């Protein structure tokens, strides 16, 4: 979940020359709940009225805060489940019959390629956060597991 | 030379800041659109282009001059000394009229005060496409407009007979989409502010699946169909069999790639990505049944004899069960 | 014939091969929603190699139980898939470099 | 890692005309606000003005 704000500041007037304040308090904000955004979903919105102290004085400030959940159904499809199915395919090894070395080597080994296709392909499409992530995490524990 | 008096009285005395009749009566305009074209519809930001000439027809009576002449016809130059209304696109994320060479508007007054004033616009309006029965979705996407601070009481707008007329409509940049058609609508919207006459106009569009049917459809369809052949395969031909499923399995996760590539990260199942995962489904169980005739093989060689014949008939028959309710249920939407 | 994974492998492989050129050119292309000529083209290649594969299924079914006829279509095969593919190619330069 | 600068002066005036001090200390001159750090690759370790 992400929490997403926008703060509103007078820039040279001070409280004691300029206050703030929502026009009804909780009905000053509207519009939130008919927002449609494809990836995300408005759970929560908050109205926030103070003053911010700085050094020379004290500045009116209001703040509109969005709790945005990401959706999960499309990373669980094009993410999650070709990474378990691939996994079983690489399990299946194991019901071959072993004197049947080039069968198993095949399956192993290019799961292993489809494996690492699906890795580089979700790289190239999702988004470039270039930190650690829990996909991540879930797609070194499928690929250590093939 | 006389054209030059009529303006220097016209714009003497007279105060911009005030509608036409302020206090009176609310200021009647009649609009009139001219779509140049519709350009993409990009379902990633689920916005599409329009270029369209927008014309507003009112009456100032302070406006209002006799003389022989019947109608003046000016430039730009004229357009900000006299009250314009504020009109705007209420679902348009980025807008902008043309300046090039010199600035677009037209001003013309006849001799009664009727004034029209029309410019030329690009406007990137926003409809949020519902993308199920992906590729096979049909859209109604609008353009709606109204006044910015007038509300009902003191601006009223008004469609005409041929208000909003299309061009050639082959021009046009449509890509994946084809238009089928329009309609005009008014209404009013309840804000902060008042009430503001809000006027739309639909437009119809079509997503067309030339373009899906070769890239997912038929691939897929074929992948499948050749995934089957490990079937007629003989059972001894281990390396074979098991190389053929993996192989499509691999070729069937390149292909679903491509089948998303092209929408927004939309959190449901739209109809070519379910028919893609089925396919992969397919592809899965064909692998895996193969798997396991090969087990039950050193254990029960007459049972695993009937699964292979089993299985021949059984995959088959199944997928094409699946595509006729597929193909039948979601061209009944 | 009896090299069954050999020719199982380039069946499928080649089926790999063309779907990634396939996908790739048509990635070049821009996103129209009806077919050109190089996707034409796409086309009747992949359903060449399609051709190609059913063929060898068809032969290996046939083969260890009636080696006369497997051979016989063999030999067909050979001799007509590419007098085909070489008409087709024809025609379709021709046509699409007339105009 | 890098040093990313961020130099500023005077257009058209030279040093003797328009001469440029920090209000404090040098490094008491720029500050980064706590939670001022909108970056996912690297980690700002610190400033050094000069
Ligand atoms: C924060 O800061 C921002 C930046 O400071 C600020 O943005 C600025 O906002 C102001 C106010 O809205 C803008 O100023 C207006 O701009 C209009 C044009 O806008 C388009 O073009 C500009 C570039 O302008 C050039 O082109 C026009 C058209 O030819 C010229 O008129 C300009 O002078 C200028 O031309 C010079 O440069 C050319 C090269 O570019 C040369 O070739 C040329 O020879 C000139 O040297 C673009 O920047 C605009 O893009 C941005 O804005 C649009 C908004 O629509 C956005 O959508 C877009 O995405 C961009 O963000 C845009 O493309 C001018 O038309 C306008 O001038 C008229 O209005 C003012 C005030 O009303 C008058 O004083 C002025 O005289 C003009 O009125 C006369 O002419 C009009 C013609 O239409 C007549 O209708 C009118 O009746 C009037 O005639 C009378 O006066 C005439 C005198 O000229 C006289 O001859 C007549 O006889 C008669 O008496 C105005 O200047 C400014 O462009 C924005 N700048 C930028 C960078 O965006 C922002 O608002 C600030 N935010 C806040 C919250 O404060
Ligand atoms: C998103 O983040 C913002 C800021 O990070 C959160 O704002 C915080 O909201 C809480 C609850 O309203 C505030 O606590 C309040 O403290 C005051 C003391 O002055 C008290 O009078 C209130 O009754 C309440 O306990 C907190 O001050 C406020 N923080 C800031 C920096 O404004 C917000 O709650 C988070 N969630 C959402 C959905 O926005
Ligand atoms: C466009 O809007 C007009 C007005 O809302 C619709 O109705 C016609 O309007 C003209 C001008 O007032 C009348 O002369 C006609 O008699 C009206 N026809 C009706 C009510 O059927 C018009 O139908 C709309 N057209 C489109 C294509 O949306």
């Amino acid at each position: 979940e992400q929490n997403c704000t926008l703060e509103i500041e007078s820039y040279g007037y001070t409280t004691d020359d300029i206050e703030f304040y929502w026009r009804g308090d909780d009905n000053a904000v509207t519009g939130v709940t008919k927002i449609e955004l494809p990836q995300f979903s408005i759970v929560d919105y908050k109205l926030i009225t103070k003053k911010v102290v700085f050094s020379t004085g004290s500045y009116p400030r209001l703040s509109l805060s969005f709790k945005l959940k990401r959706n999960i159904g499309y990373f669980i499809l094009q993410t999650y489940m070709p990474s378990i199915l691939i996994t079983i395919l690489s399990w299946v090894s194991f019901w071959i019959n072993y004197d049947a070395s080039a069968a198993r080597v095949a399956l192993g080994i290019t799961t292993v390629l489809t494996m690492t296709t699906i890795n580089t392909h979700l790289r190239e499409t999702l988004p470039k956060i270039p930190y650690v992530k829990a996909i991540d995490m879930y797609l070194m524990g499928c690929f250590v597991f093939v | 030379g006389d054209v030059t008096v009529i303006l220097n009285n016209l714009l003497e005395g007279y105060d911009n800041k005030l509608r036409p009749d302020i206090g009176v009566k609310p200021t009647l305009i009649h609009t009139d659109m001219y779509v140049n074209s519709i350009g993409p519809v990009n379902a990633i930001n689920m916005e599409y282009t329009i270029d369209i000439f927008f014309a507003q027809t009112w009456y100032d009576r302070r406006l209002k001059f006799n003389s022989t002449i019947k109608v003046l016809r000016l430039n730009s130059n004229m357009v900000g000394k006299i009250w314009i209304p504020d009109t705007f696109f209420r679902n348009s994320k980025k807008a902008d009229a043309h300046w090039i060479t010199t600035p677009n508007r037209m001003l013309r007054i006849w001799n009664d005060g009727r004034v029209l004033y029309t410019l030329r616009l690009t406007i990137d309006a926003e409809c949020q496409l519902q993308l199920h029965n992906f590729p096979m979705d049909e859209h109604s996407c609008p353009l709606e407009f109204s006044s910015y601070g007038y509300p009902r009481e003191e601006i009223v707008y008004q469609w005409k007979r041929s208000s909003v007329e299309v061009g050639d409509t082959r021009s046009w940049r449509l890509y994946q989409f084809s238009f089928v058609g329009l309609r005009n609508t008014t209404e009013v919207v309840k804000t902060t502010s008042g009430d503001y006459v809000v006027m739309s106009v639909y437009f119809d569009l079509s997503r067309r699946m030339g373009y899906f049917t070769i890239q997912t459809y038929i691939p897929c369809t074929l992948i499948v169909v050749l995934s089957w052949v490990s079937f007629w395969i003989n059972k001894d031909a281990v390396p074979a069999r098991t190389s053929l499923g993996i192989t499509t399995v691999l070729t069937m996760t390149t292909l679903s790639t491509i089948a998303r590539k092209s929408l927004p990260k939309v959190s449901y199942v739209t109809a070519m990505d379910l028919f893609v995962s089925v396919c992969f489904i397919f592809v899965f169980s064909a692998l895996v049944e193969y798997g396991t005739l090969h087990y039950f093989v050193s254990s029960q060689p007459a049972r695993a004899a009937k699964m292979d014949s089993y299985a021949r008939i059984f995959f088959p028959t199944a997928f094409c069960l699946f595509n006729l309710v597929y193909w039948v249920s979601y061209l009944y939407l | 014939r009896e090299s069954v994974p050999a020719r199982t492998v380039f069946g499928v492989t080649t089926v790999l091969t063309m779907t990634t050129l396939s996908i790739s050119a048509r990635n070049s292309l821009p996103k129209v929603a009806y077919a050109t000529a190089m996707d034409w083209f796409i086309a009747v290649c992949y359903a060449f190699v399609f051709s190609a594969l059913i063929e060898f299924a068809t032969v290996n079914y046939f083969t260890k139980s009636q080696p006369a006829r497997a051979a016989k279509i063999d030999r067909l095969s050979r001799i007509a898939f590419p007098l085909l593919f070489g008409i087709f190619n024809l025609v379709y330069w021709a046509t699409y470099l007339n105009r | 890692a890098h040093a990313c600068p961020l130099k500023f002066g005077s257009y058209a005036y030279t040093r003797a005309e328009v001469v440029y001090e920090w209000t404090r200390e040098p490094a008491r001159s720029v500050v980064v606000a706590e939670d001022g750090s909108r970056l996912n690759q690297y980690d700002l370790l610190g400033q050094t003005v000069d």
